[PDB]
RNA sequence: AUGAUGUCAUACUUAUCCUGUC
């Protein structure tokens, strides 16, 4: 089952930790998908304006965090 | 594999914005989407030259430093002349230079968000478009008239420019105060 | 669904008070596209007692703006701003304008010109040609905003709310030019910005008390009132900006946030002080207190009087 | 005609009243007066390219009514 | 500020004057 | 030592300049930060040697011979 | 209830209900809520259908107080529309069914 | 242009709401959380009117409200989650009708 | 701590000597060397001893130099610099180019010991800024920059913003570059900027630099998204612009386009 | 390949992998060792273990090529015994 | 075919025609395209354009 | 920082061992690496902090007197909230030194 | 007339650093 693929390190350099940064090779889907996923954290984050975005619908707040939590993985399709 | 510049600008909304170099990226409608934004600013102009962006200046020999008004109404400047010259003190004051400092403080020329620095930048003092009926003071002295300038006098005999069609000029069919005699 | 709704009078009728008011029809949230819109007119009888639907005039998008403007309505549907006069059968719609950036959301109209703000466009003043019915827009803003409400300050000067929590206000500079024929070339400055933290959406500058003066006004989403009051004096001005910078240092937030972060949450602050974080002055520590009263070259008792000498001349 | 001749000028002037001085009647699109390096000054004669003939046919009409430091301005075709 | 402070007493004879109405 | 050495810096600067005078060079301008800058050879000069070694290579005086016949056609 | 964004149940009877819009309320337990005729649909219960929980009035709280404040940032005019000097602050606040008009006035009941 | 902005009517709409000893003594508070102030209730068993304690800004928008107590305690902390990149333990102190904040470590930026 | 007890001769006499205590190869005793520069700088008062420090014009870059500018700074501290910056401003005229970059580390010093007090000066450094940041040679953009920066978060929350985004202007174009000391400083710069100026400015800078064709520039411009993403990743969100959705994947996020 | 199927050594013995790798081992290494019959032993003990990191492993230490042929004719047997109700291989029904 | 910002680096001829034809004044012309109000209907129904009423106005 | 640009730091979980500087490095910053406004104290790490590990400098790695604090511009910057900036590698410094 | 690689000096920066040891 040779794979020849072993991501493992090279020199103690680069190694992304971090969620949502980005690289140069980064694609548009993929940054449109962090950038929905940014903002429905952001969304659930903030108490005011999760407020304001269930005032406005019919629904209530927990039933829109359950859709805002259930539509983070695939929330515009992964490109 | 990579499509080509016209069909990218037949594509785009916005095609005043397309380069040559952005056919070449790895997805071009992402860049055009980006590049035809509201307060975007573009790249500079250094990403295909080779002098560096510092090298164009070698011959050029400007002055050494313009100094502002609030510290040349200070007297710093001719005592510091005067100290480089008894070399090659003063104790003038200490309440004026507060004064300068906070009373009579002069708010610099600023610029905008998306005026970047050009390679250049200082033979290209382009200002708005001073037209038609509106000219600046000197050459209102070299004209000498004292306060229509009198070449709209001939703009009534061989008629309204071909160059601005919706011309007004004062007195003609533009029925003015101070400089601008034409609108 | 309505969403709009002014009550004034027509140039072409008499004394009789309108009330027209426009609605939407099949419309709900951003996925489903609203579809068309209608504006119902009211007769205002029995001295405005009851009211009597004169005609219904359709429209092709929602309106969300109705305001009188020089003896006509501007109804400002969607993107299009359009000048619609009172008619027989229908509103005759007199002028019309597509400039907008996205939506309408917002139209305040003075004495000479006009200033719609947009959705998430920032409030642009536009000069209405009486002479040839055409709305030019001679003044625009540099940073977009999400504006909800908006009061006209002054004849230049006009303060609008955000709909993230701030409140910010734009005056225009005395050498733009009303009468002219990246989007507009005359730029309009912002004088001050504030992030209140609550969702503003009414703003009005009165007298809350007779022989005070008067102060900005504003409501809030999450059942709080608060005021502006503009500064009378540079020596008040610098003496609460260093009571606040004494307190910020002092009395921190029991949350762990900074309070110049918290002010600049959407935009810089800009001339603007928080009287809030000065009344904690009277609740903090004694020696704290002394300690500050020291710095500022007075006494506690000295402070609290200036702190309420502010209050008793702009508020109840 | 798209372009001019213009004689007869003081130093002072420079590309910059030529712009503003001949647009009063119609735009230069390209302006071009000589800066002489040796002595670091002026003769004095203009060359003007227009957005077409019409502008400058024009100008040729008009355009020999500018008077530069009290002097005389020739303009002619080019 | 001192000056200032004989102005702010009649500022507040304002606003004490506007209660009274 | 630092006196010492600022004032051979000047020594040697006074020596370049009547060097310049002498020699009559109209390439060598100074620059505003104590440095010399060639203006025929379009280059910069790090010490007063590195101007004074500009005569050996990269000799910007030949190539002003186009120069001169677009100046005069004739010898 | 109405639509109450937390529920705190305190001793000796005790019942807070903050609401997500409109005024408050603190119903105090009265009742335990069981010993009734209420079907108590149990986890056990099977169905292939849902209990059909009738809406009847909350028998077991009693609101012991209301914290009727502001959640509204909806409109809000302030005028003096009476007699009086003092304008008042004529505010339209609510969500739905529990909307009303306040009329603000600086005053002490 | 210089502005002093005021508050006028605190407010009134509660995003959170815990209860708990958080006094220190049999009677139990109602620890409200507003959207950009923290209040502490306390309701009389006898009159059954709850009465305003204590309102204090928290400058800031609070995201999560809870409390908790030790082993063998006799009082309930206040453990308040803002926007803010720290996480605040705070103890509301009868004796001066404030609450003293008991540990403040930061995990995070702001925002 | 006394500094009376001696008359003031002898104190200058102890400035003229302690000038060249400089050229110790041990850190601490140029510490404690700048710091009685500066208690004597208070015993006198500023004028003449900063005249003394504009004196030398950094020929000798082994041992410490920039330790004159840290005594300029520090000297501008013990009496208000809002006496002495004129002095130095206008010795950023002098051609010797070396103290010209020599002024401009006094600023950068300058500013991190001021602190909040540049709500003022900032506009009397800026045109000077500008004149450096345009490069005549790469210390003068490098130091420059670094002056924006403590300048930059020295200012922040004051609302002076606006000069600082036109030094931005300006601070944009040195992003190139592969020495390692400019591009540093400029990273420092463009953080310090993103505090001071908010994210939103920045990030319309950054926007379209992302997907570029050419591996420089995605490089470098991803990189400093990077720098502006790490940091204030909460406050981001408003900022991404609408981008329209294509066919397996939808790119517009709706949710902020609910209208009551 | 065939390391990409989802196995699991806790419903499969032991006891009975032991002679097939040991002879799996003498075929490659030549001889007999105790590094590889303690890595046999390691990369089984884990109830749910890694094909792919026992194929690294197994690549590491023999040349490779026999390596990914000893790690298909392991994968091949612990399916053959998770497949099964009892949980042995097929060899060992036999015997 | 008259040049433009965008059409700076056309070649083709083909695609020219097509940007000149995007490009021209994008896509309004419309300030009075309906302002006419019709007194005929005085019920619920004023319909008519700019050249229309211009039409009615100059015929009645 | 300006001492050494190839040094990296620990940058491992917070802990509640506060940090402490060199007699030799005292007073300077961790990340801004300066000598003025101090605003908040250094915290290191639970594993670069045990032992003969503990009472060590965080920028020196010597002994440790006083403790260590960071600076305000990187405080402002939110350059201290980030993890334990313990020096763990000490590479083109103190090196050749020793030889000579 | 830039630019290219190339052996070779020269200035500049890093507040670089001189008692380190089993």
């Amino acid at each position: 089952m040779t794979d020849r693929y072993t991501i493992h390190s090279q020199l103690e350099h680069l190694q992304s930790k971090y969620i949502g940064t980005g690289h140069a090779d980064t694609t548009k889907w993929e940054w449109l998908v962090n950038q929905h996923r940014d903002s429905y954290c952001s969304y659930m984050g903030h108490f005011d304006l999760l407020n304001y975005f269930a005032i406005a619908e019919n629904e209530s707040k927990a039933r829109v965090r359950f859709n805002l939590m259930e539509k983070m993985l695939q929330p515009c399709g992964p490109p | 594999n990579r499509f080509t510049v016209a069909e990218l600008k037949q594509l785009v909304a916005r095609p005043d914005v397309v380069e040559m170099h952005d056919v070449t990226a790895q997805d071009p409608k992402l860049l055009v989407h980006l590049k035809a934004t509201r307060n975007s600013v573009p790249v500079p102009r250094h990403w295909c030259f080779k002098r560096k962006y510092l090298q164009g200046k070698r011959g050029i020999e400007k002055p050494p430093f313009e100094l502002p008004d609030f510290i040349k109404r200070t007297g710093i400047q001719e005592m510091r002349e005067a100290l480089q010259e008894k070399e090659e003190k003063i104790d003038i004051d200490y309440q004026k230079l507060h004064d300068a400092f906070f009373k009579w403080q002069t708010k610099p020329k600023l610029t905008i968000h998306g005026d970047l620095y050009y390679e250049g930048k200082e033979f290209e003092t382009r200002l708005k478009e001073k037209k038609p009926g509106d000219l600046s003071d000197e050459l209102r002295i070299s004209l000498g008239m004292p306060v229509p300038p009198p070449w709209l006098i001939a703009m009534q005999r061989y008629g309204p420019p071909p160059s601005y069609p919706n011309l007004k000029i004062p007195g003609l069919n533009s029925p003015l105060y101070g400089d601008v005699f034409g609108t | 669904a309505a969403f709009s709704v002014a009550v004034c009078r027509f140039s072409n009728t008499g004394e009789d008070w309108y009330v027209l008011v426009g609605v939407a029809k099949d419309l709900i949230l951003n996925p489903r596209s609203v579809a068309g819109g209608f504006v119902y007119t009211y007769k205002l009888v029995n001295n405005g007692e009851k009211l009597e639907f004169l005609h219904k005039t359709p429209v092709e998008e929602v309106p969300a703006a109705i305001a009188p403007f020089q003896g006509r309505v501007l109804i400002g549907v969607g993107k299009l701003l359009r000048v619609y006069d009172l008619g027989k059968k229908k509103l005759l719609r007199k002028c019309e304008n597509k400039h907008i950036a996205n939506y309408i959301s917002g139209i305040q109209t003075i004495g000479h010109r006009v200033i719609v703000s947009d959705v998430q466009e920032s409030f642009i003043w536009v000069r209405y040609k009486r002479n040839e019915n055409q709305l030019i827009i001679f003044a625009d803003d540099t940073y977009p905003r999400w504006v909800t409400t908006a009061s006209l300050l002054d004849y230049d000067t006009v303060a609008g709310a955000d709909k993230f929590g701030n409140i910010c206000v734009v005056r225009l500079p005395p050498n733009t030019n009303d009468e002219v024929d990246n989007g507009a070339s005359q730029k309009a400055e912002v004088i001050m910005n504030y992030h209140v933290g609550e969702t503003v959406l009414s703003l009005q500058k009165t007298t809350l008390i007779p022989g005070g003066s008067e102060s900005l006004v504003y409501t809030t989403l999450s059942g709080g009132i608060g005021i502006l009051v503009p500064f009378t004096s540079h020596e008040d001005h610098d003496f609460f900006q260093h009571v606040e910078m004494h307190l910020r240092s002092e009395h921190p937030p029991l949350c762990g946030r900074d309070h110049l972060s918290f002010r600049s949450y959407y935009f810089p602050v800009k001339n603007v002080i928080d009287g809030d974080l000065c009344e904690q002055f009277n609740s903090m520590e004694p020696n704290k207190q002394k300690n500050v009263s020291e710095e500022l070259d007075r006494t506690p008792p000295e402070v609290s009087k200036k702190l309420e000498d502010i209050r008793t001349r702009y508020a109840f | 005609d798209a372009t001019v001749y213009v004689g007869g000028l003081d130093e002072k002037v420079s590309e910059p009243l030529l712009w503003e001085l001949f647009l009063q009647a119609g735009p230069v699109v390209n302006t071009h007066m000589p800066k002489d390096r040796v002595t670091g000054q002026h003769q004095g004669y203009g060359f003007v390219e227009f957005l077409s003939e019409e502008d400058a046919d024009y100008a040729i009409k008009i355009m020999n009514m500018i008077k530069l430091y009290g002097k005389p301005i020739r303009v002619n075709k080019a | 500020k001192k000056q200032d402070l004989d102005d702010e007493e009649k500022t507040a004879k304002f606003i004490e004057e506007q209660v009274r109405r | 030592s630092s006196e010492s050495n600022r004032d051979r810096r000047e020594r040697l600067r006074q020596l370049a300049l009547e060097t310049i005078d002498i020699n009559k060079d109209p390439y060598f301008m100074k620059n505003h930060l104590g440095s010399y800058e060639c203006k025929l050879c379009l280059t910069l000069h790090n010490n007063e040697g590195s101007y004074l070694a500009h005569t050996q290579g990269k000799k910007h005086q030949t190539n002003l011979a186009r120069r001169a016949a677009k100046e005069a056609k004739e010898a | 209830v109405p639509v109450a964004a937390a529920m705190c149940v305190l001793k000796t009877g005790f019942l807070f209900v903050a609401s997500e819009f409109g005024n408050h309320y603190l119903y105090q337990i009265a009742h335990l809520g069981d010993d009734d005729e209420e079907p108590e649909f149990s986890s056990a219960m099977p169905l292939e259908d849902t209990f059909f929980f009738q809406p009847r009035p909350l028998k077991n709280l009693v609101l012991v107080d209301e914290l009727d404040s502001l959640s509204p940032i909806l409109f809000c005019q302030i005028a003096d529309l009476a007699n009086e000097d003092t304008p008042q602050l004529y505010v339209a606040c609510g969500r739905g069914p529990r909307s009303s008009l306040r009329v603000l006035r600086h005053g002490l009941e | 242009m210089f502005l002093y902005n005021l508050t006028l009517q605190r407010a009134t709409g509660i995003s959170f709401a815990i209860h708990g000893n958080f006094s220190g003594t049999k009677q139990q508070e109602i620890v409200v959380s507003r959207g950009k102030i923290l209040e502490l209730l306390r309701p009389d068993p006898n009159t059954g009117k709850v009465h305003t304690l204590l309102t204090v800004e928290v400058f800031g928008v609070i995201r999560s409200l809870m409390a908790f107590r030790l082993t063998g305690g006799t009082k309930d902390y206040i453990v308040v989650g803002s926007d803010s990149g720290r996480i605040v333990i705070l103890e509301y102190q009868p004796s001066k009708n404030m609450f003293e904040k008991i540990h403040q470590e930061t995990f995070g930026k702001s925002g | 701590r006394g500094a009376e007890y001696v008359s003031a001769r002898e104190w200058m006499r102890i400035c003229f000597e302690l000038l060249e205590l400089l050229k110790a190869h041990k850190k601490a005793i140029r510490r404690a060397t700048v710091n009685t520069f500066g208690y004597i700088a208070k015993a006198i008062g500023p004028h003449d001893v900063l005249a003394t420090l504009l004196n030398n014009l950094k020929v000798q870059e082994r041992q410490n130099r920039v330790c004159t500018t840290v005594a300029i700074a520090i000297v501008a501290e013990t009496c208000s610099p809002f006496t002495v910056l004129p002095a130095l401003m206008n010795e950023y005229r002098v051609p010797e180019l070396n103290v010209q970059n020599g002024v401009l580390k006094s600023l950068s010093f300058l500013f991190e010991y001021i602190g909040e007090m540049g709500k003022d000066y900032i506009y009397a450094v800026t045109p000077l800024l500008e004149d450096a940041l345009m490069d005549r040679d790469l210390v003068h953009r490098q130091t420059a920059s670094a002056v924006v920066q403590h300048m930059s978060l020295g200012v922040y929350g004051f609302g002076c913003e606006d000069s600082l985004n036109h030094l931005l202007n300006y601070v944009w174009p040195n992003v190139f570059e592969t020495s390692p000391h400019v591009i540093q400083a400029v990273m420092g710069a463009l953080e310090g900027l993103r505090v001071a100026i908010g994210p939103c400015r920045m990030l319309q800078y950054c926007l379209q630099g992302l997907f570029h064709p050419a591996r420089k520039v995605r490089d470098v411009y991803w990189k400093i998204y990077n720098s502006i993403y790490i940091g204030s990743q909460d406050a981001l969100i408003a900022h991404y612009p609408r981008i329209y959705n294509d066919d397996k994947n939808t790119y517009i996020r709706y949710e902020l386009d609910y209208i009551l | 390949e065939c390391l990409e199927k989802k196995v699991d050594m806790s419903k499969v013995n032991l006891e009975v992998i032991k002679p097939w790798i040991t002879k799996r081992v003498t075929e490659i290494l030549g001889f007999e060792d105790d590094v590889v019959i303690e890595f046999i032993f390691n990369q089984l003990e884990v109830k749910n273990p890694d094909s792919k990191m026992m194929q690294i492993n197994l690549t590491g230490f023999l040349n490779g090529k026999n390596a990914r042929e000893f790690m298909g004719e392991l994968w091949p047997l612990l399916l053959s015994a998770q497949e099964n109700i009892a949980g042995i291989p097929s060899a060992f029904l036999e015997l | 075919i008259p040049n433009t910002a965008h059409f700076a680096n056309v070649t083709q001829i083909e695609d020219a025609v097509s940007l000149w034809a995007k490009l021209k004044l994008q896509k309004a012309s419309e300030r009075w395209q309906p302002d006419t109000e019709e007194e005929y209907e005085d019920s619920s129904g004023n319909v008519v354009n700019k050249k229309t009423y211009e039409d009615l106005k100059r015929q009645g | 920082a300006k001492h050494h640009p190839d040094l990296i730091f620990c940058r491992k979980q917070a802990g509640v061992a506060i940090g402490r500087l060199c007699e030799k490095c005292d007073g300077k910053c961790v990340i801004c690496d300066s000598y003025v406004r101090p605003c908040t104290l250094v915290r290191i790490c639970d594993e670069c902090n045990y032992g003969s590990y503990q009472g060590r400098c965080v920028i020196c790695g010597g002994p440790g007197v006083s403790d260590a604090y960071y600076c305000k511009e990187c405080t402002i910057q939110e350059k201290d909230r980030d993890g334990c900036p313990k020096i763990v590698n000490l590479g083109s410094s103190k090196t050749d030194l020793f030889y000579e």
